[PDB]
């Protein structure tokens, strides 16, 4: 399930970068067991800067 | 979220024990979330020290504190607990306990998303 997760981020990361903003993220993470605010909260304590490393913030964050 | 407050902090004397406390005021269910020890000494970066995973079922230790430190949990009391039993020198620091977003064990820094306030603990023959 975070394995699917991963592939969803791929499925919206339109020119295959790696990356996404944290907003389309948390819309994301929103079709899909966290809070919205714990949701909010991971992201920003895994980066300060809008642009996401998708696959590293799963294996940090939620692997 | 979680909100985390440590106590039971003070002074030890080498070889002695001391237990510190952690309360969790978790959104969702506690077992929801793996727990970690973790501890900075004095100019030093944040280092792991125990974790346990939401469930309680499983807990791990870093090399150094392997077989002297305990670490469980009370779900049904949002706590968790640090047993700190032949303590050294080493062992010295402030104690922090983390809360990960996912029930899962991680022994870093960068798994951990919500923080407590911090305790120190210091060992010292008086």
């Amino acid at each position: 399930n975070v394995e699917e997760l991963i592939k969803m981020f791929a499925h919206f990361d339109n020119n295959s970068t790696g990356y996404l903003t944290k907003s389309q993220m948390k819309n994301i993470l929103t079709t899909w067991a966290l809070t919205d605010q714990e949701a909010i909260d991971a992201l920003n304590a895994f980066s300060s800067e809008d642009n996401i490393d998708y696959k590293l913030f799963c294996e940090d964050i939620l692997q | 979220q979680v909100q985390l407050q440590e106590s039971g902090g003070g002074t030890v004397q080498p070889g002695g024990s001391l237990k510190l406390s952690c309360s969790a005021a978790p959104e969702r269910a506690f077992s929801n979330y793996a727990m970690g020890w973790f501890r900075q000494a004095p100019g030093q970066e944040r280092e792991f020290v125990a974790g346990i995973t939401g469930s309680g079922r499983s807990q791990y230790y870093a090399d150094s504190v392997k077989g002297r430190f305990t670490i469980s949990r009370d779900n049904a009391m949002n706590a968790v607990y640090l047993q700190m039993n032949s303590v050294k020198a080493e062992d010295t620091a402030v104690y922090y306990c983390a809360a990960r977003v996912v029930p899962v064990f991680s022994d870093s820094t960068k798994g951990y998303v919500y923080w407590g306030q911090g305790t120190q603990v210091t060992v010292s023959s008086h």
